[PDB]
């Protein structure tokens, strides 16, 4: 039937959006990252929708060891944290969640943030979208002995999409503003030798 | 006449007729800066006047949200059309609202215009651009006109 | 299914089963909701000098004195209760510091604390968002203005028409000069009451 | 009349007449100590008689479990009315029960307070405290008095 | 809508109010700790509520062991643990819960514990308002051979506030009364330099 | 209100406000000039506060085709008040509608004025004047405030 191609489905089947190696870090989120996706959402220009993030974490070689994390959301206006040891890590205004690595992963969702209704992949005036950060520590005032890997998984929810736009063809530059090479255009077709076959 | 997503909004201002000469690329304007809170539509209307022994074929359509890789009410003049400016390229360009200036048939295209934004009102925003793209370039015989003009007329629809 | 053995802070056994807590009682005054709290009148700190540090009873008002020409400027501040200045010591502005987004109207009462036989007229202009700060009272009398005189009446409100989280800025004018008849003190001052309108709300939650 | 937090409760004793000077910084009372099991409400009366030629504002308030950083009927004098000599600001002392004294205007200011505590029934608590505070200095020209007097009554209401 | 700023949400988020390092200890339980959750409660003269506590436990560095613990709640009148072997761990009348430390966090309640009706955080008179007492051991009658420290959250759930006052400014001195530095008193609101501006 | 000649006209600007000193002479404004095809009336707005202590007389009066012997929103000062600088004696400017601005009594004026002119409908022409004549000089004592400001308002009323 034609279920198979609605705009639901065409964007559902979590990927992976970023890896974060620590031999604290922040990671904020951005969909405009890995060109895969980027095209994908490019096509339309107002999209609205709700994340539903996870976390599998390891240390390097694959085995898991017995250590205690935190993993911290930080909402689009607040302090992001600038130290192993700041006041940041124990307000409470920005949750935040505890789990084991010998455990399966870290769950959770985040709802559709925003001040206007629907985000804007192109916004043609000047100065908005940002969707908030997240922060990840070892638990403990010690140094932890054990280097962590971690990749994170996001799923898109209750999706709606408006006013349609053409696709790109040309090879992204930037993570912000779509400028390509003016000088070395490649078409979007192959070539034939004569208009006959 | 074609309206924009099937929606209705709920003076004739001519702007400066542009010159289509035979190596031309094209023409763009911005909204609503070329006729310079804000919440309204419009009524996009361009003509292109021409003899019968020339030949052509325009390419008149909106593009919200048409950002470029303040022209103002004289206009601008795209680089490298074919990848319009911003790396989308010509050839799908009939997604949006569009019409043709087929020489050969009528010379008039008009387009209403919703409002299109995120939020329930808004200077410094512009809203959709406005691109005319000549797809077949024109030619002629020797000793006829040299430049065709093309001529936009702009209409606010339920302004507030 | 994942998400299990993690701890969401913001997301029970009892402890004491058998007992049983006291029953409550109807201690008079209870609040439901933060915005009962944030629509009433509070104190401006207009007279925000940098010399008012040493002794800071005296930036609760603003003095006006014979001494001042006509058509001349008074005061002047911003509309904007998140920002540093004025506005911090309102509960109003005090409160909307633990929130991010606010929106809605405002209204701000003026009281003169003069003379009973002291007459005299007042100009107060509102200029919207976006333009520039008026440079003449001719200028400033063509917007939004109300014309005060503290010899019939004590106490005038002006609304704010719609705020949102660049701002706001509001004057205060010298419509006449202050008369004062023999035997009557030659200053006079003025306290501003600030609070919001029955449709200020707030969105997110954020910590000082 | 302003009835406290809008709760009805369910003699005439005069305190002495403090004296306000141009340099005075305030006064509060504490309650029921003023007037030295119980439950009872009352009826504060503030009363500041001056000429014409005078001007200044005071701010009378009540404010529940007011504890300080037994006065008795003479009263007390703050030290830093700035913090109410508690921390707490008097720029937001508008926020319980409060009337003005404006002497432009009306020179009287009677409260309704009922019973505020967590026990239906109660010598050593002290309810509510009553403050004054002079939020602008009053003046006057030379050859006047130079001490204008406020009067306190006290009615209690409901007593049990 | 107007829901996101009653007094159940204003009240929510359970954050962080002690830490407690054991390289036997008592922790009374005291709302009036650090100062950022002390002037939001000061709001208000009132308040009735009850807890719910959790306890993340973990040596230091992070890396959990399979050792075997003993939280004890202690109700106001009681008398408190003086030694790792008294009586009182023994004793039935204040309840106790067992967890390793290789497992889910703690999870437990309060109810509203009080003679009177509500707390009062500000009392005129002269001599009340007790919450408890937690109790933290090693089960075992030997020396455990394994340094921890843990971190207690609590929740505020079923609010109710009377008589708001006004709130405060000036720095804190003490834990239980308001005193300030009344020689140095600093200002409400910044300063400018004429008032034209 | 006096309505001039009894006929109804079929924003509120505020001008600058004079300064009535000890030795003035007196003013008068010209309209539709202050405010700077045409058709519309007026209504005029005279107050005048001062203290209880002060004395005088003002007449305000307007007067249609007052030619003289632009001045603008200033205003303009007459040289020889008891002839109206125009040759009319000032004893009989009571013809006119006019009002009393006594200060013992009523501080304010009001003054309703009609469209009069020859014409249906009318930039170089001046309808009528508006004067303000201090008949009774004002006097006080020494120490008191020694200028008496005057402000005035129009409202165009019924314009096309």
């Amino acid at each position: 039937s034609t279920q198979e191609t609605a705009i639901g489905n065409f964007f559902s089947r979590a990927g992976l959006v970023s890896i974060i190696t620590m031999p604290y870090v922040n990671w904020d989120i951005d969909l405009m990252g890995y060109a895969q996706l980027r095209r994908k959402c490019e096509l339309f220009t107002y999209m609205r929708f709700d994340a539903e993030f996870t976390f599998v974490v390891a240390k390097p070689n694959g085995v898991l060891v017995p250590q205690l994390l935190q993993y911290m959301y930080v909402p689009p206006g607040a302090p992001k944290p600038t130290s192993r040891d700041s006041f940041a890590w124990q307000t409470a205004t920005n949750p935040s969640v505890f789990v084991k690595m010998t455990d399966p992963p870290a769950q959770v969702s985040v709802p559709f943030m925003s001040p206007a209704s629907a985000y804007q992949w192109f916004y043609d005036g000047y100065p908005n979208n940002m969707m908030g950060t997240f922060s990840i520590r070892t638990v403990g005032t010690e140094k932890s002995p054990h280097s962590i890997t971690l990749r994170v998984y996001m799923r898109i929810k209750h999706v709606r999409a408006w006013i349609p736009r053409p696709l790109r063809n040309q090879p992204y530059l930037f993570k912000t503003n779509p400028n390509y090479k003016g000088n070395d255009i490649k078409c979007t077709s192959t070539s034939r030798d004569k208009i006959t076959t | 006449i074609v309206i924009a997503y099937g929606e209705w909004p709920e003076r004739f201002f001519t702007l400066d007729t542009k010159s289509w000469a035979k190596d031309s690329k094209g023409w763009y304007w911005k909204f609503p800066d070329v006729l310079t809170l804000y919440r309204s539509g419009f009524c996009v209307h361009v003509q292109c006047n021409a003899s019968k022994f020339h030949q052509g074929a325009l390419l008149v359509a909106v593009l919200p949200e048409y950002v470029l890789g303040q022209p103002g009410q004289v206009g601008a003049v795209l680089t490298h059309p074919y990848v319009l400016d911003a790396g989308i390229p010509l050839s799908q360009l009939t997604v949006c609202p569009h019409q043709w200036i087929n020489l050969r048939t009528n010379n008039c295209a008009t387009i209403i215009v919703p409002y299109m934004n995120t939020v329930p009102f808004d200077l410094n925003h512009c809203n959709f651009g406005l691109l005319v793209i000549p797809v077949v370039p024109l030619d002629f015989n020797a000793g006829a006109t040299s430049e065709i003009p093309i001529t936009v007329t702009i209409a606010p629809m339920c302004a507030e | 299914k994942p998400g299990t053995n993690q701890f969401l802070t913001t997301d029970s056994a009892p402890i004491l089963p058998g007992f049983h807590p006291t029953p409550p009682i109807h201690i008079p005054g209870e609040v439901h909701n933060l915005l009962e709290i944030c629509r009433v009148e509070t104190i401006l700190e207009v007279n925000n000098l940098k010399t008012n540090e040493t002794t800071p009873m005296q930036r609760l008002c603003f003095p006006v004195s014979v001494q001042s020409k006509t058509g001349e400027l008074c005061a002047a501040f911003r509309a904007d209760p998140g920002r540093d200045g004025p506005w911090q010591s309102t509960i109003l502005g005090q409160l909307c510091r633990y929130y991010t987004q606010w929106s809605g109207s405002l209204e701000v009462t003026f009281m003169f604390a003069g003379s009973f036989m002291a007459t005299g007229k007042m100009l107060i202009a509102y200029t919207p968002p976006g333009g520039n700060v008026p440079a003449d009272r001719i200028t400033a009398m063509l917007g939004t203005h109300v014309i005060w005189d503290f010899g019939l009446q004590s106490s005038v409100t002006l609304v704010v028409p719609w705020i949102s989280n660049t701002t706001g800025i509001i004057t205060i004018w010298y419509q006449t000069n202050y008369v004062v008849p023999i035997g009557a003190p030659t200053t006079a001052y003025i306290v501003a009451l600030a609070a919001a309108q029955d449709n200020f709300t707030m969105k997110l939650c954020k910590d000082t």
